[PDB]
């Protein structure tokens, strides 16, 4: 749910607008929470 | 990052510190599983 769904709607949201419009650079940010750290690193 | 999963459990549970050694080694390369890519590193 954290891995591979994120980096598939990275990828699902990134194609959308990839043919549209170039230099349509998208945007990510990353839910980062020590072992804690450890697993978000 | 295989290492932080495993370790993380035994720095976690305490009923594995009894009953599991966990070990590990940092494997380098080798060179069946060619000689180019010997070659190139030992260059290296």
């Amino acid at each position: 749910v954290l891995l591979w769904a994120v980096q598939r709607l990275i990828g699902g949201l990134s194609t959308i607008g990839a043919e549209r419009d170039i230099a349509s650079r998208l945007h990510v940010v990353l839910p980062g929470s020590d072992g804690a750290y450890g697993e978000a690193k | 990052s295989a290492l932080d999963a495993v370790v993380s459990r035994w720095h976690a549970e305490s009923s594995w510190a009894a009953r599991v050694s966990l070990a590990h080694a940092l494997i380098g390369w080798t060179r069946g599983t060619n000689d180019a890519i010997v070659a190139a590193v030992e260059e290296a």
